RNA sequence: CCCGUCGCCGCGCUCUCCCCCCUCCCGGCG
RNA sequence: AGAGUGGACGGGAGCGGCGGCCCGGAGCCCCGCGGACGCUACGCCGCGACGAGUAGGAGGGCCGCUGCGGUGAGCCUUGAAGCCUAGGGCGCGGGCCCGGGUGGAGC
């Protein structure tokens, strides 16, 4: 019964020009185009979630194929929207341009 | 001399077991059994060992007597005690802080004691 | 013996604790006399340049004695006599400003070393954040956190300097020991700085910072430290 | 149920790849382990961007930690029941290893005296 | 056993200074110039056995472990969790609706009770309403709404603790190996005092949410993001 | 002596006596 | 119990504080018998600053190879050397240890 997490896209790693730092990703969020915008997103938690061959354990659940990266997001990175963020293990490059949740979780409002 | 005769054996000794990036030694009057001037038992006027006894019951502590010092037959002095925990720990805390023989090994064969004890009682399953 | 040692120690353990409170005392009413002597300074400054408007004429200040100077460039490539110049300022790093007295032999070496350094006049605000925050001080040939009155007084009270506020009055208003004061205080290592430069290889008064931009570095040592 | 170690702290390591010889993936003769590239024009050596990384003492790793094995035990190698006799102190921090040399019934007998000793052993299931 | 006599303005600073609390304690007159067991002994138990027995308590122990560890340094800071400060945003008073997100009542619209002793807040769905008991529910992972319920005049019993709502243990009783199962007890039972005590609170808060128009099916509800809506522009 | 809640720094109360305001096992309760 | 940012006594001559019918003048620890770790001084611990590198120099190497004097009441046909290893580890590294297999006499 209906959603409860906002849907942002990996758009890449921190980098300059010819070096990428692949402990920060850089994630695009949908409806937010500004700084101040970015400012509710500060804190909250973010997933990247996949599925895989063999079963892994659920908690409160039975064991599937679904594995999750945990993280959260950190600060904005640059003018319009596009939030920088801290995985628990670095993203793996294969999740460019796919999913991510935020998850509204620690919550300030 | 204690000092002259460290400065002998420090680095060249049967008794040295250099390996990986550990020093020990194998004298028999040494608690803790490490290369130092403090636990060695070869080079002080007054040593304190202590073993497990002869059959498999009991803790027998050596101490060097003071005059024969050039006579090692004579020279040590072991009694085997095989009382209870408690008490072999008071006897042989007695016997080094009240005879003031050397009562910085009081701890070291306090620890040896009850690790020689423990080794001894019987294995649970 | 066991009660004449024990109230003996008690006595010597209650004389130190006196003269503790003793030092403390003395260096609360130092202070606050500092504090009565600046508020009197600026308000001097402000009646005096309000009284020659007030009759008609201009009233030109007291060019100041203290700067606070930022070396500002790196270390490849430099002369051998702006190296000399840069080390004998104490600024060996980049971001790594001190505090010079101003006179003539000073203001020429400066000159000298103008294109890697900015340096202006700071404020009391100033001398306040960089003694307090970025404090380190020189003792036997180590870098020290200035974390302690005992350590300030057991280098420099023999000059009358016992605490931080001796130290910043020194070296806000230049006395007869701030050469001993600064030579104290270690070079402060700044950060970058927050916001960027504009550009920093040319004149402050043409869009750089390189130079005496005058008042000005109190905002870049806002930003910086 | 096994013996535990005095302290476990958290062994960090700087690194986990071992540092591999420059061309060793791109020859046979040159073997894995770790020469340092003496010559005029080497790339590693001259430590250009995305090569092959030399070691140097900052990769070095924390005193605290060094030399741990990863249950917070430091091993110590022992061929018989007298260098068992003498790790009686260390317990916590120090664990055997029988040597790869000793035969079947003294490494029996190495195993009954450390279990009695409260040692612990990083091989006890050699031959059996 | 006086009160403080120095009222705070900001922590750390009183508002008055050193000699005018010198002058409010009135310390020019009060100043003052100057002014087990380890042991018992049991009786003897005869005879030809005499002397009572000195017995000593707390006696030396019969091992010492063959390394020890050195113990800390003083930190002073560092209170256990029971004495912390417990803190509260502003935007939930009692009488708020909360939105649970995280539990098995993700996205449930409650009403939020007296906040218990732990931090911990304690809401109730009216169980008739959205099938949520009395439970705690954290404050970061509550969304707090803007609309209110009146909770004054209500009573809540005293045996409403973080006591009372922390779980229970039975696992396990004398038993070391495990082959045979403990069917049992996985059935947590729902206690009479527990739903004496809801039908209480839902008896005294019911009638009050009959009485605003479309609450109750507000709070039949359930909330949710669709297609357009973004959490930042939305005003709760 | 079961186990250094300790130094410096900033404070609060008591070893003086009066008040007054919410309370309280309250004791009987309107 | 080691205690000294001055300690000595000892007549000398007066106080403050405890013992009154105004006269004063030692406690040598203990109901207990006890009190973590340390200091291979070539060791251990603290603080501060610093770290590019060819040719070249120097230091350390519980890095490695072969043989000799000693020492390990060392190891080994209940399996040595050597070799193989999707096994477990250590060390910045040179390298090393352990498990499994193969092997068959020394290390
Ligand atoms: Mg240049
Ligand atoms: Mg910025
Ligand atoms: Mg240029
Ligand atoms: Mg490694
Ligand atoms: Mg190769
Ligand atoms: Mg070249
Ligand atoms: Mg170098
Ligand atoms: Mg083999």
């Amino acid at each position: 019964s209906g959603r409860l997490w906002s849907k942002a896209i990996f758009a890449g790693y921190k980098r300059g020009l010819r070096n990428q730092r692949e402990h920060t990703a850089l994630l695009k969020i949908e409806g937010v185009y500004a700084r101040d915008e970015t400012e509710f997103y500060l804190g909250k938690r973010c997933a990247y979630v996949y599925k895989a061959k063999n079963n892994t354990v659920t908690p409160g659940g039975k064991p599937n194929k679904t594995r999750v990266i945990w993280g959260k997001v950190t600060r904005a990175h640059g003018n319009s929207g596009m939030v920088r963020a801290k995985f628990r293990s670095n993203l793996p490059a294969k999740a460019i341009g796919h999913r991510i949740r935020v998850m509204l979780y620690p919550s300030r409002i | 001399s204690a000092h002259l005769q460290w400065m002998v054996v420090r680095n060249c000794s049967s008794f040295l077991i250099k390996r990986n990036k550990q020093t020990y030694s194998t004298e028999p009057n040494n608690l803790k059994a490490r290369n130092s001037f403090r636990y060695n038992g070869l080079i002080h006027r007054k040593t304190v060992g202590v073993e497990p006894a002869a059959d498999g019951k009991g803790v027998v502590v050596v101490i060097k007597r003071r005059s024969g010092q050039r006579k090692p037959a004579t020279s040590y002095v072991r009694t085997t005690i095989n009382k209870n925990a408690r008490a072999t720990l008071s006897s042989i805390r007695h016997m080094i802080r009240k005879n003031k023989y050397r009562p910085d090994l009081r701890m070291a064969a306090i620890r040896r004691a009850s690790a020689i004890l423990r080794s001894q009682k019987p294995v649970m399953v | 013996n066991f009660a004449e040692l024990k109230i003996k120690r008690l006595r010597k353990k209650f004389a130190q604790k006196m003269l503790r409170k003793a030092r403390r005392k003395l260096i609360y009413e130092k202070a606050k006399h500092y504090h009565k002597e600046y508020r009197q300074m600026y308000r001097t400054e402000i009646r005096m340049a309000r009284m020659a408007r007030k009759a008609g004429n201009f009233y030109v200040p007291a060019e100041p004695k203290l700067a606070f100077v930022i070396r500002i460039r790196g270390i490849n490539g430099v002369s051998p006599k702006v190296r000399k110049v840069l080390q004998l300022l104490r600024l060996r790093q980049i971001f790594n400003g001190t505090f010079v007295k101003l006179n003539k032999a000073s203001i020429n070496m400066l000159r000298i070393v103008e294109p890697y350094i900015a340096w202006g006049y700071p404020n009391l605000k100033s001398v306040n954040e960089l003694i307090y925050k970025r404090g380190y001080g020189k003792i036997n040939k180590k870098r020290i956190a200035l974390t302690d009155n005992a350590l300030i007084a057991r280098s420099l009270g023999k000059y009358g300097i016992i605490c931080m506020e001796d130290l910043i009055h020194e070296i806000y208003t230049v006395g007869k020991r701030f050469k001993e004061a600064n030579n104290f205080l270690w070079p402060f290592k700044l950060s970058s700085p927050r916001g960027g430069m504009k550009k920093k290889t040319t004149h402050f008064v043409e869009g750089g910072d390189a130079g005496n931009r005058e008042d000005q570095i109190n905002r870049l040592i806002r930003r910086m430290n | 149920a096994a013996l535990r170690p005095l302290v476990k702290p958290k062994i960090v390591k700087k690194r986990t790849k071992k540092f591999i010889r420059h061309q060793s993936d791109r020859y046979v003769k040159i073997k894995r382990n770790w020469r340092k590239p003496r010559g005029i024009d080497n790339r590693v050596r001259r430590r250009f961007k995305g090569q092959i990384l030399m070691p140097n003492i900052g990769y070095g790793s924390n005193k605290k930690t060094k030399h741990m094995l990863p249950s917070g035990f430091r091993k110590f190698l022992v061929h018989n029941v007298k260098e068992l006799e003498v790790l009686l102190m260390c317990n916590k921090s120090y664990c055997a290893e029988i040597a790869h040399n000793v035969s079947s019934k003294n490494r029996k007998a190495i195993v009954e005296r450390a279990a009695q000793l409260a040692i612990r052993v990083t091989n006890p299931n050699a031959r059996l | 056993p006086h009160c403080s006599r120095n009222p705070v303005l900001v922590r750390g600073i009183g508002r008055y200074s050193r000699s005018a609390m010198y002058s409010r304690k009135a310390m020019y007159k009060r100043k003052y110039s100057a002014a087990v067991l380890a042991t018992v002994t049991k009786p003897v138990g005869g005879d030809k056995n005499g002397g009572t027995r000195v017995v000593k308590l707390r006696k030396m122990p019969r091992y010492y472990p063959t390394e020890d560890v050195p113990r800390k340094l003083l930190s002073h800071g560092k209170k256990p969790f029971s004495q912390h400060v417990r803190k509260l945003r502003a935007s939930i008073t009692p009488g708020t609706i909360l939105i649970i997100l995280t539990g098995r009542h993700r996205g449930k619209r409650v009403v939020f009770l007296k906040q218990l002793a732990s931090g911990l807040l304690l809401v109730t769905g009216p169980l008739v309403l959205n099938r949520v008991p009395l439970r705690r529910t954290h404050q970061k992972f509550v969304i707090a709404t803007s609309t209110k319920i009146d909770i004054s005049n209500v009573k809540i019993p005293k045996h409403l603790t973080d006591a009372y709502f922390k779980k229970k243990k039975l696992r396990k009783p004398r038993h070391q190996e495990g082959e045979i199962f403990d069917t049992e007890k996985e059935k947590y039972e729902i206690t009479e005092q527990r739903k004496i005590d809801q039908k209480a609170v839902d008896s005294q808060i019911l009638p009050k949410i009959k009485a605003i128009p479309q609450l109750q099916g507000y709070l039949r509800s359930v909330f949710a993001l669709t297609n357009g809506i973004y959490p930042h522009k939305l005003v709760f």
